Formats: C-alpha cells, sequence, structure tokens
C-alpha cells in the first residue's frame, strides 16, 4: 500500500491544523486562543509528536526558549520567500542556460506548425518570422529568471519529498542546501521553516507549501506570457495579445501586494479582495458618464477603507493573548499603512494605462498572492446572527408574492399546454377572472393590478406532475463524503481530542448501526447497503419519514460546505431535480450556462436590449439565502407541493433544519464537551456549535429562491410601471429597466437615465426589505452602458477577455490521476487553447504550449513518482525508432517530429491542426491523417498548393503504406462501436483508462453487499457477449444507429456507473476504508502508460513496412477513401456507412483574387478599416447551428409521463425511423416496446413522432454527432464578415444533382472566418475577399442504405433480462388512460 | 344597479379569501410539523389518498 | 334595500381595513434559547410597540420601526441617495490618490 | 332579497368576531369536516380514473 | 340573474368562515388542542378507509 501525496493545492489551508501544530510545538497559543490549542497541548496527535521529537526540532525549540529566535506567521515567510535573491553563484549560469535551452527548443518545435500553416495559406528554423523571434528572445530578463529559479527550487524540494514518501512511508524531508538561507522540515502533517540570519521561525502545513509553489508558478507563467507577447508585438502588432503590460510595474505590484500581506496579516486578504472594485472603477471612468462613475468611485473608496479598518481591528483583537503579540508592526497603530495602500493602488492604475484590454486582463492579480487560512468557528459565528433573527412582514407582501408566483405558473401552463392548470378552488375567483379561466387566456402585465395578485394568491391546484416510483442511481451516486448520523458524529474527530466517556460511548454505540451508516463516503454508503430497494426514496417522500427524525445533523467544512446523512441528502437532491425538471420551463430567465461562447450569447442578447430612459442594476445574491424564512419560501413551496400531489417535499428544509444542531466537523476543530454528556442536542452552544437555525443552507434549495426572486422582480415591475428584462446566472442578478418619459426643458438623456436608476434602486430596496432582505451598498450597483455578467465584460459590442487568469496553473502533472502522462498532455493543450480562442493569438498560445510540453516531456519524465525512469527509456527507444524509420539526423530532430504528430497514432501532439480554424469535426481519423501529411510536408518538402504527387522523397508514401497495411485482428466489434462509434480496432489506436479499469471495477463490484450491484457485475461479461450478438447480422454497419440501439437499453445505465467508479485512485481499496493505493493499480497504470508510449513502434514498423515491397502511389489519391478503407480493415467489416467525412482544411483551396473560374464559397469584409481585432460590424453573429430532423408530434397529454419515459419514446421512435428496412422489424419493435416501455407496439406507436426526413444519414440526432459547428474566433468578430455559399451549389448539382453529399457547410463558413482572422494576424492587414474552391476528389454521395438481415430477439431478451434492475418505470394502465 | 353593486361584494370577498389563505399557509410552519398538525391545515393530497386506497382494497 | 347594501359595504370595508394592517412575525427561538416560539400575527401598532419593549428579541429595531411605519429612515435614505459621502479615512486616501 | 342580505350580514358579523378573537390572541370539528369532505372529493377524482380502466 | 350572484356570495362566506375556524383552532397554545387534532386525524384516516373499503 503506497501513499501518493498532492502536487498541487486541491483543498483549503486549515487555520485549526496550523494552530494546533504550532501550539503543541512552541507550548503556547500560536495563532488564536481557541480550544484547539488547549486540547493540542493536552493530548497531541502522534504525527505532531513525531515532528516535535526530531533532532533538529529539539535544537530549534531550545534556541527559541533562550530568546535567540523570534516566532512569526506564514505571511512573513511568504514575503521572505518571494523576494529570495541569494542566487549569485555558479547557480546563476545554470538557470539562465536551462531557460535559454527551453525557449530555443519551444521555438524549434513551433517552427514546424508555423511552416505548415504559412504553406497552406500561401503567405533548425525555416521561417523568417521565428528566426527574427529567436534573435529577439536570446537574453531572458532578470524578473523572469528570478521566478524560474524560485519555482525550480520549490518544485525540486516537493519532488524529492514525494518520491521518498512513495518509497518509504513516514518520511520527513530535512532540507538545508536547496534554498540558501532557509531550513525546511517538510512532511505530510506539517512544515517548519527556519531562517538563520534573520533569526526567524514559522510553523505551517503541507497545503501552505503547495500554495507557495503555486504562487511561484503563477508569477513565472505571467512573466513568460507577457515576455512572449511583447516580443511578438515588437515584430508585428497583430501577432501578440491585445494587452501591453510592462513587467517592471508587475514586479512592483507583486512586491507591494506581498508587503500588504506581511504588514497587516492573514487579515490582509480581506483588503486585496476589495481592489477588484477599484479596477471596476477604472473601467467605468472610461465607459460611464459623470454621475454613475462618481457614485461608483465614492462607494468603492468607502468599501476599501471600511475593509482596512475592520482588518486592523480584527488583527489587533486576535493576537492579544497569543505568542504572536509582539509581531504587530508599528505602521498599523499610527495609521501609516494608508500610504502603502495608496502606492499599491497607484501602481494598478499605472498598470492599466487607461486601456480596457489591460484593465480587463488585470484580474489575474487576485490569483497571485495565495489563499488565506479560513477560520472555521468564526465563519460559523458570522452567520448565526443572520439566521437567528426575527423578521416582520405585512400580510399584503406575502399575498402579492404568492400571487405573482401563481400568475407566472398560470401563464406558463397556458403557454405550454394551452390550458389553465386544474383548479380545485374556482369558487374563489371573481367574474372577470372566471372568464379568463374558462376561455383559457390570461391578461398581460400592463392590464394586471395589485388586487389581482391578492385574488390569485387564494387558488389551490390539483396534481399536474408525477413523481418517479424508482430511484435513479446516476443522480444519487458521486465521489464525495457523507455526514454520519447524529449519534456517530464524534467519529469526525481524532480519538485524542475526545474525552474518555465519548470514546467509550462511541465504541459501545457503533454496535447498533448498519455498515452503511458507519460509512464516510457516498459510494460506500450505497455499496454496503444490503437492504437496498429502489422504491425507498418514493416511500420516504410519500410517508414523510424525514420529518422529526432523530438522526439529523448539519456538518460544516469551510466558503462553507454543509452535509447531512444520506436520507435527507436524497430528499434534497430529489426536490431540486423535480424543480429543474418540471418548473424551470416557466422561468426562462434562470440560467446555468457557464462557457466560452454561452456567456457571449448572453451578453449579445443583453446588448440587443418622447424619450425612452434606460438603466441597468447589478446585484450579488450569494448571501441571499440567509434571509429567507418559512413564511417567505413555503408560500410558493406549497404551490409546488400541490402541483406534484405531495406534501412538504419542496418545504423540507424550513421544516426540518430548525430542530437540528449545526456543528463544525473539522478534524482539528472539536468542541468542548462537558463530562457526562454524549448527545449532541444537549451540548452547550459555543463557538462552532449552535441550534435554532432559521434561513436555509447555502446550495440547498437554490432554484426555489431563484424563481422566487424572478417573481419578486415581476412584482417590482408591476409596482413601478416600467419594463424589466432580468437574467440570473448562479449568484449574479442583472436587471435592464426601461421606461417611456417626456423630457422636460433643458433636461438631458443622461439626467433622465440617472433619475430612473435612482428611483428604480429605491423601489428595489423597498420591495426587497418588504420580505426581509436588507440590501447593502457593497452588493449592488447601477450603470447604463456597459454589459457585465458573470465576470465577463462587453462594451459597444466588443468583448474583453481574461485568458491570462485561466492559463495561470499550466504545469507538469496537472489534472491527472496517478501522474498519467497522456491526460497531462491533453490538459496542457486544452488549457493553452484559451490564449487563441479568447486571446485571439495563435502563435502566443502555440509557443506557451510548446514551452510546457517540452518541459513536461524532456525534463520531468525522469522524475516520475511511481515509474522512476522507465517512461524516459521508453521515450528514448521510440525516438530511436523514429530516427531510423524517417532517416533523421539526431534525437533532437526525432523529438521535434514526435512532438508534432497526433496522439491518435501514438505521438505527443494534443492539439490537432484543424482546431485553429474550427472547433468541431465529424471524423477524427481523417483529421489525424491530414495533420500528419501537413506535418511531414516539413521534412519531405511537399507543397500544399499542388496536388498529391509521387516524388523522390518517399517518407509520406512509407507513412501511408504503414497506415493502411497491418494484420487484421478484430474482437468485440459491435459493442465497441456501440460505446464509441469512432473506434478503430485491431489495436490501431491508444487505450484509455476506462477500457483498462472496467474489468477491475466489475470484479470489485461483484463482491459488494448490495445485490443491485452484485448481480449486474456478475452478469456484465455475458451481457457484453449478448449485446455483441444482437446486431451482428445487419450487414450495412451504421455505428450511429448502433449507438441509438445501445442507448435504449439498461446496460447503458449500468455502464455509466462503472465508467464513474473507474475514475478513482485505488479502485481495489474502495471497500477497504484505506487512503492508500494498491500495488496492482500501480502496475496496471504503469503498464498502460508504457504501452501507450511505445504504440508508435507498433503502428510504424521498420519490418520492411510489413514485408510490403509494394509502395503506395499518390497519383489521384483520396484521403477520405483511404480513411474509410483503414477504418473498415481494422474491424474486418465489408461496409461501414455514415462515419467518414472529408476534411475542410484539406478539401478547400484558398484564393484571394477573384478569377473567371467562379467557384467555391466567398467571404467578404464589410468593415471599412484595415484591421478588425477589437471592432464590431453590421452583420449577425455566426453560430454554426446544424439542421435537425423535420418531425410531427402527436397530440396527447405529456405531463402525465416523466422525463425518462419521454426520452425512451424518442429513442424508440428514432429506432423505428432508422431500422425500418430490416426483415423482422415488427418483432424487434414489439420486443423493445414491451420490454422497456411496458406497452405493446400497437399502443406505443401512437406516441411516436413521425419523421418527415428521408435521409437519416444526414439528419440524425445522437449524442455522438456534433450539434453545432462554431469557428475558432470570438462571436463579436464574426459580425465583421459576410459570406455567400451560392457559387458552390451550381457545381455540386451538375456532378451529383439533388443528392445528399458528405460535407459540412457550417465548417466551411467557420474555416473562412477563422482564415480571415489568421491572415490578419500573420500579415497585419485583413484581406477584402477570400474564395474557397472544393476538391471534388474528396466529396461523395450520402444515400440512406437498405438494411438486410435479422435481429436476434433471443439475445435482446437476454440483455433486457440480465440488467432489469436499471430499467425505467413502465407506463401503467392508469397512466395510458390519462394520456388521452 | 343591484347587479353592479353585487359585483363588488364578490371582488372584496375574493381579496379577503386570498389574504386569509396566505395567512393559513404561512401559519403552518416548523412548529406545526413538530407537533404533527400540518396536514390538518394544508390538506391531504393525491399520494396519501392513493396509499389509503392501496391499503384498503 | 340599499340601506342593507350599505351596512354590508361598511362591514366589508372594516374587514379589508383590519386585514391590511396585520403584521406577521416569523417563527424563531424562544427567550433563553430553548425551543421554537410560533409565528405571531397582530395589528401594526401593537407589533411596533412590542418591538420597542423588546418583547420580541431582534437587532436593527430602528429600521423595523421605520419600515412597519410607512416611513424612510436616514440610513436607507442615504443608501439610495443621489451623492455618496466619503469617510475621514476615505478622504485621506482620496487626497493621497490625487 | 330581504332575508338573504340579512344572512350575509350575520355571517359578516360572525366573521368580524372570529377575526378579532384571532388577531388579539397572540398568546375542531368544523375543520375536520372540511378536511374529510375535500379528501373524499379528491378520492372521487381518483376513483373516476381507477374505474375508467 | 341575482340568485346566482347570491349563491356565489354564500359559497365565499362559507369558505371564509372555514379558513377562520382553521386559523383560530390551530392557534391554541396548550398541548391538549394539538394532541386532539392529531388523534382526530388518526381517527379520520382509518374511518376514511372504512368508507373506501365499503364500496
Ligand atoms: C459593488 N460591486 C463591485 O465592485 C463589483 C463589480 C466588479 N467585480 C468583479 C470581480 N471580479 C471580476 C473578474 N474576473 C470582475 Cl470582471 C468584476 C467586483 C464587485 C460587483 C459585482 C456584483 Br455581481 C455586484 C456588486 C459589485
Amino acid at each position: 500500500n503506497v501513499y501518493l501525496t498532492d502536487s498541487y493545492l486541491k483543498g483549503v489551508i486549515s487555520f485549526s491544523e496550523c494552530n494546533a501544530l504550532g501550539s503543541y510545538i512552541f507550548n503556547g497559543p500560536y495563532l488564536k486562543n481557541d480550544y484547539t490549542n488547549l486540547i493540542s497541548r493536552q493530548n497531541p496527535l502522534i504525527e505532531h509528536m513525531n515532528l516535535k521529537k526530531l533532532n533538529i526540532t529539539q535544537s530549534l525549540i531550545s534556541k527559541y526558549h533562550k530568546g535567540e529566535i523570534k516566532l512569526e506567521e506564514p505571511t512573513y515567510f511568504q514575503s521572505l520567500l518571494m523576494t529570495y535573491k541569494s542566487m549569485t553563484s555558479s547557480e546563476q549560469i545554470a538557470t539562465t542556460n536551462l531557460l535559454k535551452k527551453i525557449i530555443r527548443r519551444a521555438i524549434e518545435i513551433s517552427d514546424v506548425k508555423v511552416y505548415a500553416i504559412l504553406n497552406k495559406l500561401g503567405l533548425t528554423i525555416k521561417t523568417t518570422l521565428l528566426k527574427k523571434l529567436m534573435c529577439s528572445m536570446q537574453h531572458p530578463p532578470s524578473w523572469l529568471i528570478h521566478w524560474f529559479n524560485l519555482y525550480t527550487k520549490l518544485n525540486n524540494i516537493l519532488t524529492q519529498y514525494r518520491s521518498n514518501e512513495v518509497k518509504n512511508h513516514g518520511f520527513t524531508l530535512i532540507d538545508n542546501q536547496t534554498l540558501s538561507g532557509f531550513q525546511f522540515i517538510l512532511n505530510q502533517y506539517g512544515c517548519i521553516v527556519y531562517h538563520k540570519e534573520l533569526k526567524r521561525i514559522t510553523v505551517t502545513t503541507y497545503n501552505q507549501f503547495l500554495t507557495w509553489k503555486d504562487i511561484s508558478l503563477s508569477r513565472l507563467n505571467v512573466c513568460l506570457i507577457t515576455w512572449i507577447s511583447n516580443c511578438l508585438n515588437t515584430l508585428n502588432k497583430s501577432l501578440g495579445l491585445r494587452c501591453g503590460f510592462n513587467n517592471v510595474i508587475l514586479t512592483q505590484l507583486f512586491l507591494y501586494g506581498d508587503c500588504i500581506l506581511k504588514l497587516f496579516h492573514n487579515e490582509g486578504f480581506y483588503i486585496i479582495k476589495e481592489v477588484e472594485g477599484f479596477i471596476m472603477s477604472l473601467i467605468l471612468n472610461i465607459t460611464e458618464e459623470d454621475q454613475f462613475r462618481k457614485r461608483f468611485y465614492n462607494s468603492m473608496l468607502n468599501n476599501i477603507t471600511d475593509a482596512a479598518n475592520k482588518a486592523q481591528k480584527n488583527l489587533l483583537s486576535r493576537v492579544c493573548h497569543t505568542l504572536l503579540d509582539k509581531t504587530v508592526s508599528d505602521n498599523i497603530i499610527n495609521g501609516r499603512w494608508i500610504i502603502l495602500l495608496s502606492k499599491f493602488l497607484k501602481l494598478i492604475k499605472l498598470a492599466g494605462d487607461n486601456n480596457l484590454n489591460n484593465l480587463s486582463e488585470l484580474y489575474f492579480l487576485f490569483r497571485i498572492f495565495g489563499h488565506p487560512m479560513v477560520d472555521e468557528r468564526q465563519a460559523m459565528d458570522a452567520v448565526k446572527i443572520n439566521c437567528n433573527e426575527t423578521k416582520f412582514y405585512l400580510l399584503s407582501s406575502l399575498s402579492m408574492l404568492r400571487g405573482a408566483f401563481i400568475y407566472r405558473i398560470i401563464k406558463g401552463f397556458v403557454n405550454n399546454y394551452n390550458r389553465w392548470p386544474t383548479l380545485r378552488n374556482a369558487i374563489v375567483l371573481p367574474l372577470r377572472w372566471l372568464t379568463y379561466y374558462k376561455l383559457n387566456t390570461y391578461p398581460s402585465l400592463l392590464e394586471l393590478t395589485e388586487r389581482d395578485l391578492i385574488v390569485l394568491s387564494g387558488l389551490r391546484f390539483y396534481r399536474e406532475f408525477r413523481l418517479p416510483k424508482k430511484v435513479d442511481l446516476e443522480m444519487i451516486i458521486n465521489d464525495k463524503a457523507i455526514s454520519p448520523p447524529k449519534n456517530l458524529i464524534w467519529t469526525s474527530f481524532p480519538r485524542n481530542y475526545m474525552p474518555s466517556h465519548i470514546q467509550n460511548y462511541i465504541e459501545h454505540e457503533k454496535l447498533k448501526f448498519s455498515e452503511s451508516d458507519k460509512s464516510r463516503r457516498v459510494l460506500e454508503y450505497y455499496l454496503r447497503d444490503n437492504k437496498f430497494n429502489e422504491c425507498d426514496l418514493y416511500n420516504c417522500v410519500v410517508n414523510q419519514s424525514y420529518l422529526n427524525n432523530p438522526n439529523h445533523v448539519v456538518s460544516l467544512t469551510g466558503r462553507m460546505f454543509a452535509m447531512q446523512p444520506g436520507m435527507f441528502r436524497q430528499v434534497q437532491i430529489l426536490a431540486e431535480k423535480m424543480i429543474a425538471e418540471n418548473i424551470l420551463q416557466f422561468f426562462p430567465e434562470s440560467l446555468t450556462r457557464y462557457g466560452d461562447l454561452e456567456l457571449q450569447k448572453i451578453l449579445e442578447l443583453k446588448a440587443g436590449i418622447n424619450y425612452i430612459s434606460k438603466c441597468s442594476i447589478i446585484t450579488d445574491l450569494s448571501k441571499f439565502n440567509q434571509a429567507f424564512r418559512y413564511e417567505t419560501s413555503c408560500i410558493c413551496s406549497d404551490v409546488l407541493d400541490e402541483l406534484h400531489g405531495v406534501q412538504s417535499l419542496f418545504s423540507w428544509l424550513h421544516l426540518t433544519i430548525p430542530h437540528v444542531t449545526i456543528i463544525c466537523t473539522y478534524r482539528h476543530a472539536p468542541p468542548y464537551i462537558g463530562d457526562h454528556i454524549v448527545d449532541l442536542n444537549n451540548v452547550d452552544e459555543q463557538s462552532g456549535l449552535y441550534r435554532y437555525h432559521m434561513g436555509g443552507i447555502e446550495g440547498w434549495c437554490q432554484k426555489l429562491w431563484t424563481i422566487e426572486a424572478i417573481s419578486l422582480l415581476d412584482l417590482i415591475s408591476l409596482k413601478g410601471k416600467f419594463s424589466i428584462t432580468a437574467l440570473i446566472n448562479g449568484d449574479n442578478q442583472s436587471i435592464d429597466i426601461s421606461k417611456p418619459i417626456r423630457l422636460m426643458e433643458g433636461q438631458t438623456h443622461a439626467q433622465a437615465d440617472y433619475l430612473l436608476a435612482l428611483n428604480s434602486l429605491k423601489l428595489l430596496y423597498k420591495e426587497y426589505a418588504g420580505i426581509g432582505h436588507k440590501l447593502k451598498g457593497t452588493e449592488t450597483y447601477i450603470s447604463r452602458d456597459m454589459q457585465f455578467m458573470s465576470k465577463t465584460i462587453q462594451h459597444n459590442g466588443v468583448y474583453y477577455p481574461a485568458s491570462i487568469k485561466k492559463v495561470l496553473r499550466v504545469g507538469p502533472w496537472i489534472n491527472t490521476i496517478l501522474d498519467d502522462f497522456k491526460v497531462s498532455l491533453e490538459s496542457i493543450g486544452s488549457l493553452t487553447q484559451e490564449l487563441e480562442y479568447r486571446g485571439e493569438s495563435l502563435l502566443c498560445s502555440l509557443i506557451f504550449r510548446n514551452v510546457w510540453l517540452y518541459n513536461q516531456i524532456a525534463l520531468q519524465l525522469k522524475n516520475h513518482a511511481l515509474c522512476n525512469n522507465k517512461l524516459y527509456l521508453d521515450i528514448l527507444k521510440v525516438l530511436k525508432h523514429l530516427k531510423t524509420f524517417f532517416n533523421l539526423d539526431n534525437i533532437d530532430t526525432a523529438l521535434t517530429l514526435y512532438m508534432n504528430l497526433p496522439m491518435l497514432f501514438g505521438g505527443g501532439d494534443p492539439n490537432l491542426l484543424y482546431r485553429s480554424f474550427y472547433r468541431r469535426t465529424p471524423d477524427f481519423l481523417t483529421e489525424a491523417i491530414v495533420h500528419s501529411v501537413f506535418i511531414l510536408s516539413y521534412y519531405t518538402n511537399h507543397d500544399l498548393k499542388d496536388k498529391l504527387q509521387d516524388l523522390s522523397d518517399d517518407r509520406l508514401n512509407k507513412f501511408l503504406t504503414c497506415i493502411i497495411t497491418f494484420d487484421k485482428n478484430p474482437n468485440a466489434e459491435f459493442v465497441t462501436l456501440m460505446r464509441d462509434p469512432q473506434a478503430l480496432g485491431s489495436e490501431r489506436q491508444a487505450k484509455i483508462t476506462s477500457e483498462i479499469n472496467r474489468l477491475a471495477v466489475t470484479e470489485v463490484l461483484s463482491t459488494a453487499p448490495n445485490k443491485i450491484f452484485s448481480k449486474s457485475a456478475q452478469h456484465y461479461t455475458t451481457t457484453e457477449i449478448d449485446l455483441n450478438d444482437i446486431m451482428q447480422n445487419i450487414e450495412p454497419t451504421y455505428p450511429h444507429g448502433l449507438r441509438v440501439v445501445y442507448e435504449s437499453l439498461p446496460f447503458y445505465k449500468a455502464e455509466k456507473i462503472v465508467n464513474l467508479i473507474s475514475g478513482t485512485k485505488s479502485i481495489t481499496n474502495i471497500l477497504e476504508k484505506t487512503s492508500a493505493i494498491d500495488l496492482t493499480d500501480i502496475d496496471r497504470a504503469t503498464e498502460m502508460m508504457r504501452k501507450n508510449i511505445t504504440l508508435l513502434i507498433r503502428i510504424l514498423p521498420l519490418d520492411c513496412n510489413r514485408d510490403k515491397r509494394e509502395i503506395l502511389s499518390m497519383e489521384n489519391l483520396s484521403i477520405t477513401e483511404l480513411s474509410k478503407y483503414v477504418r473498415e480493415r481494422s474491424w474486418s467489416l465489408s461496409n461501414i456507412v455514415g462515419v467518414t467525412s472529408p476534411s475542410i482544411m484539406y478539401t478547400m483551396d484558398i484564393k484571394y483574387t477573384t478569377s473567371t473560374i467562379s467557384s467555391g464559397i466567398i467571404i467578404e469584409k464589410y468593415n471599412v478599416n484595415s484591421l478588425t481585432r477589437g471592432e464590431r460590424g453590421p452583420t449577425k453573429p455566426w453560430v454554426g447551428s446544424s439542421t435537425q430532423e423535420k418531425k410531427t408530434m402527436p397530440v396527447y397529454n405529456r405531463q402525465v409521463l416523466t422525463k425518462k419515459q419521454r426520452d425512451q419514446i424518442d429513442l424508440l421512435a428514432k429506432l423505428d425511423w432508422v431500422y425500418a428496412s430490416i426483415d423482422n422489424k415488427d418483432e424487434f419493435m414489439e420486443e423493445l416496446s414491451i420490454g422497456t416501455l411496458g406497452l405493446t407496439y400497437e399502443k406505443a406507436k401512437k406516441l411516436f413522432p413521425q419523421y418527415l426526413s428521408v435521409n437519416y444519414l444526414h439528419r440524425l440526432t445522437v449524442s455522438s454527432r456534433p450539434c453545432e459547428f462554431p469557428a475558432s474566433i470570438p462571436a463579436y468578430r464574426t459580425t465583421n464578415y459576410h459570406f455567400d455559399t451560392s457559387p458552390i451549389n451550381r457545381i455540386l448539382t451538375e456532378k451529383y444533382g439533388d443528392e445528399d453529399i458528405d460535407i459540412v457547410f457550417q465548417n466551411c463558413i467557420s474555416f473562412g472566418l477563422s482564415l480571415m482572422s489568421v491572415v490578419e494576424q500573420f500579415t497585419n492587414v485583413c484581406p477584402n475577399r477570400i474564395i474557397l474552391i472544393p476538391k471534388l476528389n474528396e466529396i461523395h454521395l450520402m444515400k440512406p442504405p437498405i438494411f438486410t438481415g435479422d435481429v436476434d430477439i433471443h439475445k435482446l431478451k437476454q440483455v433486457i433480462q440480465k440488467q432489469h434492475m436499471f430499467l425505467p418505470d413502465k407506463i401503467s394502465l392508469t397512466q395510458y388512460v390519462e394520456l388521452f | 344597479n343591484i347587479t353592479a353593486r353585487l359585483d363588488r361584494i364578490d371582488e372584496k370577498l375574493s381579496e379577503i379569501l386570498g389574504m386569509l389563505h396566505t395567512l393559513v399557509v404561512a401559519s403552518a410552519g416548523p412548529t406545526s410539523a413538530r407537533d404533527g398538525i400540518r396536514d390538518a391545515m394544508v390538506g391531504l393530497r393525491e399520494e396519501m389518498i392513493e396509499k389509503i386506497r392501496t391499503e384498503a382494497l
């Protein structure tokens, strides 16, 4: 059992852990005067005792007790470390030479792609651009060498510790020479830092060391990116990023932030967090006008000074009676800190340069200074006052809130079902509302009165939606921790921190609970349940078994994360799922869309929104929940309860939580229990433990409060007589307010907009205070002409990104499990694509990616924590093979080639060349082959403007011959093509972790005490055999139809769970209650990594190209026919249809001048300026949405069915559409409809959508086909160009004629747009027109095939019967009766 | 005139009904669930009656 | 018969006037922090003077008084004011910045 | 026209009485009858569908 | 007609008195009243099952 520790910070820095460690070591209150220090000095942990008993620690303690060294706080040593410049030795030459080598190698690797692109466009280094850049980047600046040296040292320390702790458990690293001046005692349970010439010592944790390393890496990445971008913009102004920073100012900013952190304390982060507002002010001074920006500036100054005063107060209060009482500087008492702060702020303004690009990119500064230590009991005490407060309402306010909610629901039902919901109370309606009810209409907001809402608040409803009767295992199972029951909560703390009676009680009382109740994680909470039943949640909800339950706790872990036992968590998840499923259709303002292009969609549709005065209000709703009560939430929860026919399912929180004790269950923060007290509801209320919580826990019930906020906004719009357009994306509310006004004499539009904003703000404050929510001036602001939403900035239609903030953590082993090489390469590439998708710079992203890929491959494989240097020897033998096969001259050239060929064939390039022009593709193999051809053009000197020719250089012929020649060895063709329609077979592609870990997961699950998992895992293999036998005799193979068949069976849901479980570390020790990794898992991972690295030796054999004296001839060669042949040969199949598609980057030839040929698509520039980056045009933003099917929907009552049934119906309808040609389709459909839905085919066919589209090969909606095809540029820029695709349909109908062809025109338009962008980047001038002419050699017909064969019904029945425990709910007779 | 004067008593009674129902719903809070009288103030819905029917026949 | 419709209208007006001055206090912990308390309904002035005698325990009682009465406190009056006024430290920092 | 309005007036008087009794008291069979009646009328809606099978 | 407009008022008045009865009964402080309510609801359920099982 091996212990692998973290390499990056994934967690929080603990206040109580550091407090306890330092208090035990130095024998006194270290950071605070908590109970943590008392119990830590009374009964220390064994790891703390081990750290204190060392020989160097005893020496340092002796020095400290003699008054010879002074104790400090970790921020002091952070400031010391980040200024370390004792780098004056023969150590100054080694670092500089290493950095120069890395830079040279990165440019030499990028040269190949730059050459390929410049050749395709028609525009050791072969390019003049990169030769100039290499001449310009020969001497690294001092501020970059500083951070590179610091990061190298800290990373070396960490790598040494991690390796030696993998080899030996219980290893303490004692380092004195790596960093001259400092002395490190590093471990997994603590860290001791000592400075000898300053006579300083500090004690901290392992996560703080990880944070220091992350800080040095972030500052290194900032310096690298700005240096590369500056050197690029010095050659061509369109080549780099849109920002223009100066790195001396950035060094000064780092220094002054460190000075603020050292001066105040841990309490200084509160101050830096405020400076975000400061930057926002600098933005408004550019975009807004006098009154709005003056208001924001004054509020910002007030916020900052209040934060600083509170920080000083709390700092002076905390360290009074601790061992740090003489560490407070004198510049805080006399108030001279302001000067420091002023300088800091001034630098930020000097860094902004009065530019929106700099000011928008400058938000990386708040990910540069580290993370604070979160005090847990204090965070608990901060909200106890807000959630124990009594609120006072007027009955009219609650009546109107309920009426607005009911109005929204009535309007939604009328719009979505042509029907008022069924009322059981229509007696209470007046005549004018009875008319609306019986006519099935509603009035508008302009015709609505405040009395109408009070009248509507009296209506009661009948059940409209139905609850699922069987639990969905995919929504309740995840990879998180779970809270123990109330009687087993004392198991959250070490046994040393508990009194004797609590220990005796725990041991005597663990004998009356299940093995799943004693669990500490969700997965094993469900796996150990030997009495599981899928109708347990439904019975709990219907019987209300969660009310008044004596097993209920709330456990907090800080930013706070709360948890409860499993039953209540089930009920919570079900309530939120029912809201998301049935109700959010009536509230189109609630969003959950976080994404690259989605936020741009939202900002575009926001910008699209005798005078009409306008204004905007931005509000932060993070603390929104603490103010809610039963009276304010359940007046609408009751409407939802009535709509679903249940009681108190959406009202569970405010009915259950007020009777629970809220407790902090941190490991190092236990409460003080008085002797002879075991029950938690009898322990004294103290810091970190209380009762009578009214108000709601953050995260639980968020959608309810969102839709209630929307209803309140409707009420405000009614009361104020103006129009409102609202958007809520998480915890951020944006309101656009519009009102028709008649301007006075001399009044300007600005003053009218300002008056409207002020009056709307008054009305909003009053209406929010009416329901008990007191808005603060720190959470709300008003503006008029700047679109802000979710930390995204748009102005005048131009979008301003923050890419540098997101590329800060790119490094060696990021985002992997067990230090996987392939996943690390993939994550590096995907994270560096953002300097091109958002930053609009191809070459900067490319060079940064190559820097870190070279560092990770050529420098960090020798230091693997578990695979000591075997992967590096594999890499070297692969490089030797490549050097022999391609007749290269060095291993350097071999590595340059290896880093440029795709990962599909076993190489090391994670970013294919087509993703610089369009984001989606329908066929990966053709893109891989085209990328390989383009890359090998660098060594074979082939021209990408001519055609495929046979020349004297036969490297490409050799490559293609080895690609199409191999030994067929298929196995399990159809189930593999079911779970991945793009798989190759015959071991022609690399393997992923799921395929490797599947069998291990199933053998671990075969022994689980839960029968629903045991039977599934015991029948897995025979189910796979049957599933492969089902669709084997249907000869024309359509892997997308195979996917549709696969998704309509319960084995799909069975496989989701296995794919989820196969993503943990130490799959074998899941049911072993251990945090250590088994050696079998390490061996599996090691052998997988080695096979995947050496794949390129088996794919490109030196064996006379597999005794193939015949070589491939390129005269009239089609890459797409070759791809289709390669794909068919690897599965031993005669015909596979609907998977092969040409490559737009290869098919289209690019011209700039117009000619008499008159072919291909045309892209023109409608802008008038020469350059386009940062501008907007008169066109509509291009979204490459695909064309779906045309289908008619039958008329029946849909709300009678759940969502799983409505999904299974669509699946069976697609199956009836696609496989309508097979010979036993009637028996097939009867079996499917009676096995999965419960009805016969005759009754089920009445609910199937009928498809009017004939060619399903062209328009089929599967999860394995791209739904849209966007470009590789931001949306706002697509508005600068105009396209016409008409000259190509004139030539495509004379060669085929009214026939479907395999080509995506969306990707053609995207290619054209990104081509405009890239040509402007590389030439510093945007072309007027481009013309794309297709190669007709690559375009083929797409006609729907006629299927022949018989489906095996016996194997279908076997598959349905073996995995019956994952089937959805059958459609009953009671339900089918109400369907019509 | 009698009908136009009776068509206002109805609109006043409807407002009284809305206010009193909101009060009834807001008064059945955590103490009512703790004492077990909340179903006597909000009503029995479809699921409980279906359970009663299944345990009856 | 209008002499009876008038006595019906006066009663309806009385009920609707006594229902538009009702105030609800949310349920919370009792005095001395043991148990939960029920939600309380009562006329506006009775609830206000119950807040003044602090029979209902709460902080920020001044804004409670000024909000149950349809009035505007000065805190909320400057929260939504035309111009924002600095603080002593804010003017010190603003002088340092200019 | 003469008795009905007086019934309305008596019911309004009783309403005012009970509303005073409620709003000054800060510190069962009719209710159970209504609960039973509406629960039976909901069971009737359930039985209509159960018999429609 | 007028008789229908008086029937509506009668129904609404009965509903108002029902709501008021609920509000005033539920507001009884002593535990005796809230115990009687749950005992009566216990009864009601297993007396409703009687009328359901009869037909
Ligand atoms: C008073 N007030 C503010 O000053 C700000 C605005 C500016 N803001 C940020 C923070 N981070 C980013 C990043 N990336 C960006 Cl782009 C803006 C911080 C808070 C704010 C936001 C919201 Br919603 C509600 C009220 C306020």
